């Protein structure tokens, strides 16, 4: 088995599965991205701002911030194969958070918000 | 000191 439903198929040409993957991983991150998460996510959308949060020991930190935009920019650059390039800069976004941030932070509350959306949208991916 | 903790973002 290895993982229920795991994997069957390498993709054909190119997708079928994977770049349709990044319809939805899209719609996703848009979603985070979306007025709705916008409370929350814009602050993924874009960068860690090491001067607005007045972070200096960022770079010390983070070592490969992600940021909602550029993983979209990637869906929007089909640099992305399917929606595990795209939810891996999701995590990655999501990890140099927390990897900064404590539990009780604004970030990671922002953070965990789309943990919990992105998760959510993500679990309606297929991998067919 | 593992991280400064951001200080960052207040949702505004």
């Amino acid at each position: 088995k290895d993982v229920p439903d795991s994997q069957q198929h390498p993709a054909p040409e190119k997708s079928s599965k994977v770049s349709e993957q990044l319809k939805c991983c899209s719609g996703i991150l848009k979603e985070m991205f979306a007025k709705k998460h916008a409370a929350y996510a814009w602050p993924f959308y874009k960068p860690v701002d090491v001067e607005a949060l007045g972070l200096h020991d960022y770079c010390d930190i983070i070592k490969h911030p992600m940021d909602m935009s550029t993983i979209k920019s990637k869906l929007e650059a089909r640099e992305y194969r399917d929606a595990q390039e795209f939810g891996a800069d999701v995590r990655l976004m999501f990890s140099n958070c927390y990897k900064y941030n404590p539990p009780d932070h604004e970030v990671v509350a922002m953070a965990r918000k789309l943990q919990d959306v992105f998760e959510m949208r993500f679990a309606k991916m297929p991998d067919e | 000191s593992p991280a400064q903790g951001k200080r960052g973002k207040k949702s505004a």
